[PDB]
């Protein structure tokens, strides 16, 4: 697995492989590993499959009686919820997530939730098998506030060199843009970004 | 398996079951548990199959390069010492055996040998070795004596398989009997274990406890 | 502990249980009764790990006793052995299982019939004629399933269980002291005093 | 130390035309040790037939289980369990002990008293229902039993037919297993008669 | 994990298509010959399952007969998105201990669904999976031969023809090919047997014995019937 | 007794009509590090033979230089090097079966599954596996690794029997291989999208294929997979 | 850690008549759960008029044919030409079982020819080299499920004459080399049915006065 | 908090009548009709629709509900108690039934444990 | 094998060794001679792992027979024991080591003196005026410790071996079938046939 | 450790970091890890440091025994003595070294030796434990017939990553140049490609 979220000038993009795999096995060559715990907040998951996609659920539950509740919850909000679940349970569980969202009063954030479970506020931050590979040139070309077509080419670029590298990562980029716009998904196949 | 050998009046009387497992397995039952060594010399399987039947006729290998050379029979004593000495050479390696040496000789008279994997060699009267072998035992002990006839004596080696083929699992198939004497080893037939039992229950008022 | 046998003959079943306990290298005692009277006709010896043995024991026959007096009735000996083999299946799956072998030796008194029942501790419960538990079973049954006719005397009884211990004397590796023997008939139970 | 071969024995169920047989040995052993030669493995509640090999303290227990059960059941239905309907019950009472399972291998065998339709089923321990047109087999020697019963078998045998059949398939399955043997109980089972037979076989 | 099995399951037009091999194993030896691995949740929500039966077999009752109770509960047909989550938080709880792989299909209100789900508690989405010890010969002919807009009999031909390259390429299947069509608007198909490619050959000998070929010693009557009158 | 520790994946094989067809991609995996991205898989022998190799690559590289010291030592003393006395794929399939069956009675044993494809002199077709156990089979199609569980499932829809190999045209038949080594790109973690492609004829001789790629590729319907059951954005 | 040890699965048969053996094996060649190949022959020619197949681990197997192959070569060498007889040729494969007593052949041997009287035999082989003549024999993965029948159908084991019930033993009469060649056949059609490493075809090799015949069989490939 | 009613709301009057119950009677009583005829082939159960507003979506309101394939209920008497009792029926007969021998209840059967459901509430705290 | 004892009094060395052979289950063997003459005036007793017991005291008794008809003379009993001690030092280091433990009991004809001397499996040796090997030592030795003169008589010796044999035969859980003992003084080597 | 060595235009580079570690210890801070085995042939090593170093004496050994007979070895030669020392006593090394060297023939040369003892000819090779966090940059960064500077800027700026995310680098660059001119060495302090 590669995964990363990245934050810009008009907010937060989240960025990931399609790979699944079982040994050697390739089980799913189009998994999406970006999911929606909230309309404009996101995580990537990284890890136990049934562990990352049960937490997940719950983290959804959560937030959508928080808002019936008390209104939208802020991103701080749902990391901490994830962080919750994960350091209470890092005997039980192996998930690694990224927590990425859009605010109107605190734009663009991302939280890292690594194994033991605590957390990171980070301007970007990478997970995953593959991203091992790609630590050198991430922190060698990421910029604060890029916008969103130099912020797109970043995450390409990266995930295209961590596919490239790892056997655990491949298939299509899939790609979530979280703006004030909106919410866009993108998707990038292996004859566009192998060539990069 | 169940194999045993005991001395009396008239020589040895050899007695075996026929029956090898893998498991619960019942892999044949027309084994060959008596090593014909030579002529006058037998020899009982039990344990490892193969390391029983190579190094037993590799006794007799021995035993008739001893003969030619020194222009006598081998005793008993000194055939089973070549067989407990080739074994200890190997202790530790992983062999399995247990068996009887059974000869007849002028200086000697009827002899029996127990031979070991671990380089045991025991003279004795009566042995008995196997899965069944406590079964044979009982039917041994109340019932010999040195003063057994041919007849009696074959009878009982036969009985006593039969009381351990019914009850141990591992033990059956057929009974193959000898009787050696001083002039070679006598050849006593193959005895089915399940048309036996019914005609020696018959015969003898023996298993009571069995419906037949 | 080790051996205990047992036979049904004709009008009475017949328990033999060694005498030795064995403390790892000492024997501690050579005149230990491996067995408890359940009811006037009924009759358990017992083998197995030490402690639970006496407490199983003992834990029957407290029940049976209980049944006794609030039914002023002897239940049958098929019916205690069928009480003793739940106790003993239920056992199994349990925290700590009983590791109990017994046999149960008793006299019908409705059917005028001596009964045998054998139970391990997994609560494998068979009548036999005779039976036995542990390596005991292994050097009698071949005297046993040759000599024995259901129609045997109490004294004919004796003599082939004389045998038995005799082939146990002599090929069993361990010193086990001698047995006790008691016999359960119509008329209850009574020890052997001279064997 | 396996629970499954520790006492050993077999049991093989077979359709016919408007016929069901079902058979076992009638050994039960500690391991090398054999110990009974009288240890039926074959029960029945009304017209349905159980087997069950495996551990013989659960055979015990599940019949007084399967007694206890199919008791009530009459009581509160007013009529005997049918086999298809008894078949689930025995499902469904090994799948509950699914993480500390009865070490056995039921076997049912039966007639629909309504419809007339010979009925066999088998289990795994755990409840898994293999419900096959032709043969069930079960124990220690089952492999030597869908051995025999494969190429013995054809359909359609009437009742006295189907004895020859699945007794030969039992004995000889039977003298290729160690902790099997000492005696055998065939039954035939018609629509309103059963016959029970003791076969004669070698006793080691 | 019990080894053996090949399902698949395939999207089409407008429905989804599931299919299996019909051989239960334990170990080497083959105990059912024509198994049924076609399991139905509810009457348009079917699922195929691999790896230990029972657990297959029991954990599609109970979610089956739960969802039954919510379907009368709410007047609402069942949904495969309810199966889904219903099977995927009972397989969770259990920490793989209940070793169900099951494809869910089906169609309700909302649409046509496919689904995979492991005994973990994970789930995945697809137009085309596969399942078992086959399910790698199974997955070849899916990668080689699937399309987009698949009609209905274009995508059964492809489910058995994947079921197929598993019964003939893995040890762990074998037999015939079972097929359940679920399209929408429509009353699924389950057509048990849907090909029948391994008959067994007529033998060479008949084994029908001589009767009174087998001793008897006992005979006697069993008493089926109760306790009579009079 | 040791570990593989660079390692090759799937080599994929067939007969046809008039000869054999051979396959195996350019990667040397480090576990799940795909740290090497040129490594010629199939190595051929004089122009009758192709060995495919798949395993420990310091193993593969050991036996690439056997085998080049077999052609060597061949030539010693034959004038006939060139024509009746050399190499038979038969021959060199021998030696290496004999070479890995007596290291694995060692316990040290090169690890490794091979492929020997050849025509043999007489026209014939050749092709047989050996492996690091010394375990030898024959079969129409013949594949390691992944490429047993996913490629023969589909070249055996082509040559199902020894009957089918006359019907089986080379164009037929590398069709079938270039579809099988896409399957493996789809489904095997340790594979790469670069092979090559060896194809021995009886009548054309020895054509070897370098940097070839998979191509032709469905991905398009990634796009319409969203979550993991019930999410819909 | 390595394991020198592998499993090929595949089912041998061999039956002694009585001027004649068969020697039987399916062709069928597989690891864990996948077929190496549908065709790989185990049963082989040896010269003299024997026939000889080593199941199992088939690299153990291909490395002890291939042996006593050479020890028939050198035997004809060291001896004037003179034929390896069945029994000579028993105690040979013995010696070289054993010799690897510490570091096994993993494979169950058989093997069928004509004693030196011109009768039918089948001698078998456990993998460190003892060994029995006998009338029959399977060997393999579904040697459980062949036996029980052979016992039953061949030496008509539990079969007793109709009438006298259980007191006659139906007679041992002999098999013709066609009513063997049926049983061999219904006996790997049944295993294929039931044993899942089972199948695909069947090589029988048949020893007579005249030499060595080969019939080949299909079976069911799934 | 904690239901501290742990004792019998309903009990026995002096003249041996359980007044709870009778008075639920007449609730019974004063509801609207509601009937069932059995016939050779089959069985018919039968009531009014009575709506309390002409506002209200009358089919919306199901006083005849499937319990099973197979069986089928309607009452006389308080809406929101039948609609609880069949949720607690059609679960029983799932728990109690289906789940053990994979078939539904007999009409006998299923009846009983709906009656038993029903005598409870007459006994329980 | 099991119990070997010995003690040295006034004029002789006493030897006791038991009679069975148990293989695991059964006692195949009750009248099993533990001993080996190395000399006229010296004796072996031996007990430990099968086969590696016998095969080690006939390789000694081979030895010692060599050198005395080399040199026409008889080893003291000091000196054999010293030989005896360094194969067994000799072993413990050696790929597959001679589980054997020994007493040697003998007369020095020189001095005029009975000797006893303890040697274990690692070629531990200790002169004793009475030992034992195994656990024998733990049941006997508090006898031995309380009873024991250096002027004893034969007679007296082989009475105090009789109570420690008792002693033995209560407490001891294993059936070792009784005991040969063997006398060792001026005159040689002899047998006590009734014991 | 993290090594590397790259062809250019003039030649070929070597460059590595100067950190041994016994656990989280650092037990020489200033190690060099650029050895020669000729004149014009030097290795990077990784893995074992006992290993490592008795295989470069070795080598250097056969290196000057060759000169002596045959004259100057060619880069080729020194990898193929390197391989045949790490694949024949594969089970008692661990030993990880890329070889690089300069002919006048065959110019700017590199051979990497992993774990197995398989060799490698590459344009640009790097290895050690923190080779694995700039698979990225330096795919994406290494051009081939870069000039002296350039590649000196690639090898410091490459292992400056490397440093900053492996806890087992650090210390100093070091780098030895191998052209037609001679040996040049050279050294990079931590003030200057930490700020980099
Ligand atoms: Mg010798
Ligand atoms: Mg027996
Ligand atoms: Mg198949
Ligand atoms: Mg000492
Ligand atoms: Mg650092």
């Amino acid at each position: 697995t590669s995964i990363m979220a990245v934050t810009f000038k008009d907010g937060v993009i989240l960025g990931a492989d399609s790979r699944t795999t079982t040994g050697a096995y390739i089980a799913n060559r189009v998994t999406d590993k970006l999911t929606r715990v909230h309309d404009k907040i996101w995580c990537c998951r990284s890890g136990s499959a049934a562990d990352t996609q049960a937490i997940a659920d719950i983290v959804q539950y959560h937030l959508e009686l928080y808002t019936s509740q008390y209104g939208t919850p802020s991103t701080e909000t749902a990391a901490s919820v994830f962080k919750e679940l994960c350091y209470e349970n890092k005997d039980n569980l192996t998930a690694g997530i990224i927590v990425a969202g859009y605010d109107d009063k605190n734009k663009g954030e991302v939280y890292t939730i690594p194994l033991g479970g605590s957390v990171h506020k980070l301007p970007y931050a990478i997970a995953g098998s593959g991203s091992t590979f790609i630590y050198g040139y991430c922190d060698k070309n990421f910029r604060e506030n890029m916008s969103k077509e130099e912020t797109v080419d970043f995450i390409k670029h990266s995930l295209s060199q961590a596919i490239k590298w790892d056997g655990s990562s491949g298939g299509v980029i899939r790609m979530v843009v979280l703006t004030a716009a909106g919410v866009e998904r993108l998707i990038f196949y292996p004859d566009e970004y192998e060539q990069l | 398996t169940t194999t045993l050998a005991f001395r009396f009046q008239g020589g040895i009387i050899v007695a075996v079951d026929s029956r090898a497992t893998a498991g619960n397995w019942v892999a044949s039952q027309t084994v060959k548990k008596v090593i014909e060594i030579n002529p006058f010399l037998l020899g009982t399987m039990a344990g490892g199959a193969a390391d029983c039947q190579f190094w037993e006729t590799w006794l007799g290998s021995q035993c008739r390069l001893h003969e030619l050379r020194e222009k006598e029979r081998i005793s008993v004593a000194a055939a089973s010492k070549i067989l407990s000495n080739l074994v200890y050479q190997y202790k530790g390696a992983g062999l399995s055996m247990g068996t009887m040496i059974c000869g007849y000789t002028r200086k000697e008279g009827p002899t029996i040998y127990y031979v070991d994997s671990d380089g045991t060699r025991l003279k004795g009267d009566i042995f008995c070795v196997g899965s069944g072998q406590t079964f044979a035992y009982g039917v041994l002990d109340s019932n010999y004596k040195w003063d057994l006839s041919v007849e009696d004596a074959l009878y009982l080696g036969k009985r006593s398989i039969l009381a351990a083929a019914h009850r141990d699992a591992y033990s059956g198939g057929s009974v193959n009997l000898y009787h050696v004497t001083e002039d070679g080893w006598i050849y006593h037939g193959n005895h089915d274990v399940g048309e036996l039992f019914w005609k020696v229950k018959e015969e003898e008022g023996s298993f009571n406890n069995v419906i037949g | 502990m080790d051996i205990i046998l047992g036979i049904r003959v004709q009008d009475s079943v017949i328990l033999a249980s060694s005498k030795a306990v064995t403390r790892g290298i000492s024997v501690l005692k050579d005149s230990d009764d491996k067995t408890r009277q359940l009811s006037p006709h009924t009759l358990m010896s017992f083998a197995g790990e030490a402690g639970d043995t006496v407490q199983f024991a003992e834990y029957i026959q407290a029940n049976i006793q209980l049944y006794s007096i609030r039914e002023d009735y002897e239940l049958s000996p098929q019916a205690v052995s069928s009480f003793v083999r739940q106790e003993l299946a239920k056992s199994i799956r349990s925290r700590r299982p009983y590791q109990v072998n017994v046999l149960i030796g008793g006299y019908d008194k409705k059917k005028n019939k001596p009964e045998l029942y054998q139970i391990d501790y997994l609560g494998t419960k068979v009548e036999l004629p005779y039976g036995a538990h542990g390596y005991s079973g292994f050097y009698t049954f071949s005297l046993l399933d040759h000599h024995y006719r259901p129609d045997m005397t109490t004294e004919e009884g004796l003599d082939l269980l004389k045998l038995c211990v005799q082939e146990l004397e002599k090929r069993m590796p361990m010193d086990f002291k001698g047995v006790i023997v008691k016999i359960v008939d119509k008329d209850g139970i009574r020890q052997v005093d001279d064997f | 130390s396996d629970p499954s071969s520790i006492n050993g024995g077999i049991v093989v169920a077979m359709t016919g035309k408007d016929c069901v047989a079902i058979a076992c040995d009638l050994r039960l052993g500690s391991q090398s040790l054999g110990v009974s030669n009288k240890f039926e493995k074959i029960f029945h509640y009304g017209h349905v037939f159980l087997g069950i090999t495996g551990l013989a303290t659960d055979v015990t227990t599940l019949n007084e289980m399967f007694r206890y059960k199919t008791n009530l059941y009459k009581l509160k239905e007013e009529r005997a369990i049918e086999p298809e309907t008894f078949t689930q019950l025995v499902s469904s009472s090994l799948y509950e002990r699914r993480f500390g399972p009865y070490f056995v291998g039921p076997v049912v065998a039966g007639i629909n008293s309504k419809s007339g339709k010979p009925f066999i089923a088998g289990f795994d321990l755990i409840g898994c229902i293999d419900e096959a047109k032709d043969f069930i087999v079960s124990g220690t020697a089952s492999d030597q039993l869908f051995g025999m019963c494969e190429s013995l078998y054809e359909p359609n045998l009437e009742p006295e037919d189907l004895f020859e059949t699945i007794s030969q398939a039992l004995l000889n399955a039977a003298d290729r297993d160690a902790l099997s043997g000492w005696g055998a109980v065939v039954y035939i089972i018609k629509k309103d008669e059963v016959v029970k037979r003791y076969l004669k076989m070698r006793q080691d | 994990t019990s080894v053996g099995t090949t399902i698949v399951g395939v999207k089409f037009n407008n429905g989804v298509v599931i299919a299996a091999d019909t051989r239960s194993t334990q170990g080497p030896i083959v105990a059912d010959k024509n198994c049924a691995k076609l399991h139905r949740i509810s009457p348009k929500i079917w699922c195929a399952g691999a790896g230990t039966a029972a657990d297959t077999e029991a954990v599609t009752q109970l979610i089956g007969s739960n969802i039954e109770l919510h379907s009368l509960y709410t007047s609402r047909e069942p949904r495969v998105v309810s199966a889904l989550q219903m099977l995927k938080q009972h397989l969770f709880k259990y920490q793989g201990h209940i070793g169900a792989y099951l494809i869910v299909a089906g169609v309700d209100p909302t649409g046509s669904h496919l689904f995979s789900i492991h005994a973990h508690g994970s789930t995945d989405v697809g137009y085309y999976l596969s399942l078992g010890s086959g399910s790698l010969a199974a997955m070849a002919v899916l990668e080689s031969h699937w399309k987009q807009d698949l009609t209905k009999e274009e995508a059964i031909k492809l489910a058995s023809d994947a079921i197929q390259a598993g019964i003939w390429n893995d040890l762990g299947s074998g037999s015939n090919v079972d097929v359940c069509v679920m399209e929408i608007g429509k009353d699924a198909e389950y057509l048990r047997n849907y090909l029948t490619p391994n008959v067994r050959e007529e033998k060479q000998k008949s084994y029908k014995f001589p009767r009174g070929t087998t001793a008897v010693l006992k005979e006697s009557i069993v008493n089926i019937c109760d306790i009579q009158e009079e | 007794t040791q570990q593989p520790i660079v390692t090759g994946t799937s080599v994929i094989s067939m007969k046809y009509d008039n000869g054999v067809i051979i396959a195996a991609d350019n990667l040397g995996s480090y576990g799940s590090l795909l740290r090497f991205n040129g490594v010629e898989r199939l190595i051929p022998v004089g122009d009758n033979t192709v060995v495919g190799i798949s395993g420990d690559i310091s193993d593969m590289q050991h036996i690439e230089r056997l085998l080049k010291d077999l052609v060597t030592e061949n030539a010693y003393d034959n004038p006939l090097a060139d024509a009746e006395e050399a190499l038979e794929p038969s021959y060199i399939f021998e030696y290496l079966a004999t070479v890995m069956y007596q290291r694995r009675s060692k316990m040290n044993p090169l690890w490794n599954a091979i492929i020997v494809a050849g025509v043999q002199s007489n026209g014939d077709q050749f092709l047989r596996y050996v492996n690091l156990l010394g375990v030898t089979y024959s079969s129409p199609t013949l594949a390691t690794g992944f490429g047993a569980h996913m490629a023969n499932p589909l070249l055996r829809k082509v040559v199902d029997r020894e009957s089918d190999i006359p019907k089986t045209t080379v164009q037929v038949a590398e069709e079938a291989i270039v579809n099988a080594m896409r399957v493996l790109y789809y489904r095997d973690a340790r594979s790469s999208r670069n092979f090559s492609l060896a194809i021995i004829d009886k009548n054309t001789g020895l054509t070897f294929k370098k940097n070839l790629q998979v191509e032709n590729m469905k991905w398009d319907f990634a796009k319409d997979i969203k979550g993991y059951g019930t999410q819909k954005i | 850690q390595f394991n020198p040890y592998g499993d090929n699965g595949g089912t041998i048969l061999g039956i002694a008549g009585e001027d004649f053996a068969v020697l039987a094996g399916d062709t069928r060649n597989i690891t864990d759960y996948s077929i190496n190949s549908r065709y790989e022959p185990k049963v082989f020619d040896c010269g003299d008029n024997i026939v000889m197949s080593a199941n199992g681990f088939a690299a153990d197997g291909d490395a002890l044919v291939k042996r006593f192959k050479n020890s028939v070569k050198w035997y004809h060498f060291d001896h004037n030409d003179k034929k390896l007889s069945i029994n000579s040729a028993a105690r040979n494969i013995q010696h070289l079982l054993y010799g690897k007593r510490f570091f096994p052949y993993y494979v169950h041997t058989i093997i069928a020819g004509l004693d030196e009287d011109g009768k039918g035999a089948v001698y078998s082989f456990d993998p460190v080299g003892s060994y029995e003549r006998e009338q029959c024999r399977a060997g393999g993965a579904a040697a459980s499920l062949i036996m029980p029948f052979l016992d039953n159908q061949v030496n008509f084991k539990n079969q007793y004459e109709p009438g006298t019930n259980g007191k006659v033993k139906k007679p041992l009469k002999y098999l013709s080399v066609e009513e063997v060649i049926k049983l061999v056949r219904d006996s790997f059609t049944s295993a294929t049915e039931r044993h899942i490493q089972v199948g695909d075809g069947l090589e029988i090799l048949i020893v007579t006065k005249d030499g060595v015949r080969k019939e080949f069989y299909e079976l069911k490939r799934d | 908090m904690t239901d501290r009613y742990s004792f019998s709301l309903t009990t026995f009057s002096p003249s041996g009548k359980l007044g709870q119950i009778d008075y639920a009677l007449t609730a019974v009583k004063q509801g609207v009709t509601s009937l069932g005829i059995k016939a050779t082939n089959g069985v018919v159960i039968a009531t009014e629709k009575k709506s309390s507003s002409p506002l209200a979506m009358s089919e919306t309101l199901s006083k005849v509900s499937l319990l099973t394939p197979d069986i089928g209920a309607v009452y006389s008497g308080m809406g929101p108690d039948y609609r609880v009792l069949v949720d607690k029926s059609r679960k029983v007969a799932h728990t109690s039934y289906k789940r053990i021998y994979g078939e539904y209840p007999p009409t006998k059967l299923l009846v009983s444990e709906v009656a038993k459901i029903m005598q409870e509430a007459t006994q329980s705290g």
